[PDB]
């Protein structure tokens, strides 16, 4: 609506100032412990043992 | 296994009356699963704790993952695995005392165990489900590790 | 063998996104 | 009488397990007030309110499944109370003794409502009809038919013009207890509806939800008359004051909420509970409210007039 | 940040104040002030959502859109209030409304998924998250990686009967969920993920060694104490289990959550511990008394109930009675649920065959109800005998 459409700019200021630290990448994150290494050692047991080996 | 009891616990309270000795200092925490109360001797000086420090405790009855029951003497060299291996600070001591709400009608529904880590004391009080390897007069470890979250 | 009866109960090991966090904006 | 409202007496470990339902009556024989506590130990417990206290009369043996919904004779010394079983049954709160037994079915008997006349008893069923039992004649003697789900809550009008049932696909509908014809239905709430009541007046239905609102609804032309907000969790039962103008509210957040149905707004909220409270109710002449929950405890509340 | 330690009074004070001053201050700087006005206007909605005033913030957020009908966070948490009352329709129209404002928004994408999510609908809640991914700026979004991650988790609760298609489905989950761990090695849900295949692929140990790492990182994922308790089960630690779901249900639902609720119960079962078994049944069940698999569950511990009190000739008459009658609910309720049970959950073949247990049992228990008798008559005798050998005395 051409009303609606015109006060974006607005809007755009009002944002620009705005601060949030919660996102919905960060909501998933721990605090500090990384798990990539441990699992990935984990998932590679599993997989030998799929494998029979 | 021969783990008698496991889980995470968060520290309420240092020394509550007072730092009584330098290197001991007591750690007042409960837990997060088991609900379980503890207060714990540690030595404050090697293994420095801070209020608010969530620890892993692992109340162990033999540090070797397969159970084959240690036998209480001191041998550092040693090649077989060790629970050891994973775990920060490590006591040993008997078990000298249980204690629960008992009754002459009816068994206990909480009971608090006594650890006697070789003069460092310790009280893990809880319901009578979780502390059921316990029984007095018996070695066990206390394996616990600080967690970097 | 008939299977003794067990309690009817799918196990069902759940990993549920939390819902997506609006919190108060700071300035 | 306290111009603030306040905790006037309570009973710890009242059951041996969680209370799911309490009615409050009055003895006018004696002027005496009784209050009934159905709960999953099995046991029906009836209590004398008697300065600031309540003295156990009564423990009722017979459920087998918990007492889901327990009633209170308006007019006769006679409580009604179901069970998980789907048994009803009448206690004579005189003697302490069962009167009759109603084997409902095993999906046929719900939560439990004496007519304002007390010839009847209503309970909801599991096939979305409303089955109204004779008191005296202990049988069944007919049946309303929502063509729903589950009904949940059910409710007669203290006038005794209408009965009104909420199910648990969150759907209202209000029943012409003269002619038995379904007047309304009401989309109601979008999640189940646990409890309903009418005003003394019979001019308001008080519905909770699941949702966590409580919805207003005027009786004579079936508006939506207002949406009240607050709890923090589902809304478990619901109880208009004699005097017409505030209700009392029970939630699984473990607090009790009053409102002004004129402001519509909280007048104030209890936080004493330690579980989930599943019934609340004001005795007969809105000055005390008494309160059960999952905490076995049974509380009542001082209010001012 | 009173609002994010859950001091909802000193932020409604907070919030206020600020409002009253940027009313004041709008005479010297009246553009800047005015948004202000409206990021604390929004944050004290937020703050009556939390009070669960929702009228109030239903009413606020309708006032910024208003004035400011580009502030995309409004019709969210319009969209997200009509969610939480039930009313997924019109949430999905507030959401929508979003969209024709900022048709790349994540967040919007995002809800919109989720109700497609809980409505079940795989299809098109999938479409939603994919439509995220495709966009340059969030190609490598997690949340929607760990969503459609989910989407074929979701698949393995289901009993399959194609083992191939039950492997493709778990292989498919397993490598969204260690791509995601792969471009954050922090993703507490990607590991769980992984914990949740490795379990419903049989490796209880390793899943165990998983999910044990996650509640070690966070204490706040009720999904995480879930996991836990139920591999407990597996390992028949029942005793650890039963305190788990307890903790987990006082800790992370409001309200009785019915299928953690049954979790519980299966734990207690396979505990031995009958009595609070068809407690927590009860329980369950007054709060979904339609669910056919808590009512058939109730009858399976009341005969096994009653099929203790009747094997066991130390019960006493009461006891005796009791089981009887437990036992005839038993009957009543399997026989009722061989023709209304629902066939998608449970075999009705499985009810009939209990149903007609209970029969066989049920002729045995008339007769230990004479012999309960004739036990208690004979503990009467005794306790005659006992009474006049005090008076001899």
């Amino acid at each position: 609506r051409s009303f609606v459409d015109a006060e974006v700019d607005v809007t755009r200021d009002i944002v620009s100032r705005e601060r949030v630290w919660r996102t919905r990448t960060t909501i998933l994150q721990s605090t500090g412990k990384n798990f990539s290494k441990n699992i990935f050692a984990i998932l590679q047991s599993v997989k030998a043992r799929e494998e029979g080996r | 296994a021969g783990i008698l009891f496991e889980d995470i616990f968060d520290v309420k309270d240092i020394d509550p009356e007072g730092k009584k000795f330098d290197r001991v200092s007591r750690l007042h925490c409960e837990s997060e699963s088991f609900k379980m109360d503890l207060i714990l001797d540690v030595n404050i000086q090697i293994y420095p704790v801070d209020l608010g420090d969530k620890f892993r405790l692992v109340i162990a009855s033999t540090l070797y993952e397969d159970g084959t029951l240690d036998d209480g003497e001191y041998n550092p060299t040693d090649d077989r695995p060790s629970r050891a291996d994973q775990f920060e600070y490590v006591m040993y001591g008997k078990v000298y005392r249980i204690e629960g709400d008992e009754t002459s009608t009816e068994a206990a529904t909480r009971l608090s165990a006594y650890v006697s880590y070789g003069g460092l004391l310790m009280r893990l009080q809880g319901d009578a489900n979780n502390l059921h390897g316990f029984e007095v007069d018996s070695r066990v470890y206390l394996l616990m590790k600080k967690l970097a979250f | 063998l008939p299977e003794r009866s067990g309690v009817v109960c799918r196990v069902k090991y759940c990993n549920s996104l939390p819902d997506i966090p609006f919190d108060p904006k700071f300035i | 009488m306290t111009n603030q409202y306040g905790i006037l007496f309570k009973q710890e470990q009242a059951h041996d397990d969680a209370i799911w339902s309490v009615a409050w009556g009055t003895n006018k024989k004696e002027n005496s007030e009784t209050v009934v506590t159905g709960s999953l130990d099995d046991l029906v417990k009836v209590w004398k309110w008697r300065d600031e206290r309540l003295d156990l009369q009564w423990s009722l043996e017979g459920h087998q499944l918990g007492v889901v919904s327990v009633d209170i004779s308006h007019t006769l010394p006679i409580a009604a109370s179901s069970s998980l079983d789907a048994h009803i049954r009448l206690w004579d709160l005189e003697n302490g003794k069962q009167i009759k037994s109603i084997d409902a079915g095993p999906v046929d008997a719900w939560t439990l409502a004496f007519s304002p006349d007390s010839q009847y008893l209503a309970t909801g069923t599991h096939v979305g009809k409303v089955n109204i039992f004779g008191v005296e004649s202990g049988k069944k003697e007919y049946s309303l038919d929502t063509r729903g789900k589950f009904i949940l809550s059910i409710a007669y009008s203290p006038d005794g013009k209408y009965l009104a049932s909420g199910a648990i696909d969150g759907i209202i509908n209000i029943f012409d207890i003269a002619t038995g014809k379904l007047l309304h239905t009401l989309e109601g709430h979008a999640m189940p509806i646990r409890s309903l009541t009418f005003s003394p007046d019979s001019q308001l239905l008080v519905t909770a939800s699941d949702d966590g609102y409580i919805k207003i609804y005027d009786v004579q032309h079936a508006n939506l008359a207002g949406t009240l907000s607050g709890h923090a969790s589902w809304v478990l039962n619901v109880a208009f004051c004699p005097d017409d103008t505030h209700f009392v509210s029970s939630s699984s957040d473990k607090s009790v909420k009053v409102w002004d149905v004129g402001t519509r707004t909280c007048v104030h909220t209890f936080f004493d509970h330690q579980d989930q409270v599943w019934g609340v109710k004001y005795n007969g002449n809105g000055s005390k409210i008494v309160s059960v929950g999952d905490d076995q405890e049974i509380h009542i509340y001082d209010c001012p007039i | 940040l009173h609002f994010r330690l859950g001091n909802l009074g000193e932020a409604k004070k907070y919030f206020l104040a600020s409002l009253d001053r940027a009313k004041a201050e709008a005479e010297h700087d009246e553009h800047y002030y005015n948004a202000i006005s409206v990021t604390t206007s929004y944050n004290l909605a937020r703050l009556y959502e939390a009070m669960c005033e929702f009228h109030e913030a239903e009413k606020l957020y309708k006032n910024i859109l208003r004035e400011h009908p580009n502030y995309v966070d409004c019709y969210l948490r319009l969209g997200a209030m009509a969610r939480d009352k039930g009313n997924f329709y019109e949430a999905s129209d507030w959401f929508k409304e979003a969209l024709q404002i900022n048709q790349d928004h994540p967040d919007a994408w995002s809800l919109i998924g989720n109700l497609h999510l809980a409505k079940q609908e795989w299809g098109p809640g999938q479409k939603k998250f994919e439509r995220i991914l495709k966009q340059p700026s969030t190609q490598s979004d997690t949340y929607s990686m760990l969503a459609l991650g989910n989407v074929w988790l979701q698949t393995l609760h289901q009993p399959t009967r194609d083992r191939e298609k039950e492997k493709r489905h778990q292989d498919r989950a397993l490598a969204i969920y260690k791509q995601v761990l792969r471009n954050d090695a922090k993703n507490l849900y990607a590991a769980n993920g992984i914990g949740a295949v490795l379990a419903h692929k049989g490796y209880f140990r390793e899943a165990r060694d998983v999910f044990a790492q996650v509640r070690e990182a966070t204490a706040d994922i009720s999904d995480v104490w879930l996991n836990l308790a139920h591999i407990y089960v597996e390992q028949k630690q029942y005793i650890s289990a039963v305190q788990m779901y307890e903790n987990c249900l006082r800790k992370f639902y409001k309200h009785q959550n019915t299928e953690v609720v049954l979790y519980l119960a299966r734990a207690l079962f396979k505990c031995g511990k009958l009595q609070e078994c068809k407690q927590t049944l009860l329980k369950a069940r007054h709060v979904a008394p339609s669910d056919t698999v808590l009512m058939f569950n109730v009858a399976l511990v009341l005969q096994r109930l009653a099929t203790s009190v009747l094997k066991d000739e130390k019960s006493n008459l009461k006891e005796v009675l009791n089981a009887v009658k437990e036992l005839e609910l038993a009957h009543r309720y399997f026989s009722y649920l061989s023709k209304v049970g629902d066939k998608m959950r449970f075999d009705l073949a499985l009810a009939a065959t209990e149903a007609r247990q209970c029969s066989d049992l049920l002729s045995q228990a008339q007769y230990h109800v004479a012999r309960a008798r004739k036990q208690d008559e004979e503990e009467r005798e005794l306790r005659a005998k006992q009474e006049q050998e005090k008076e001899l005395l």
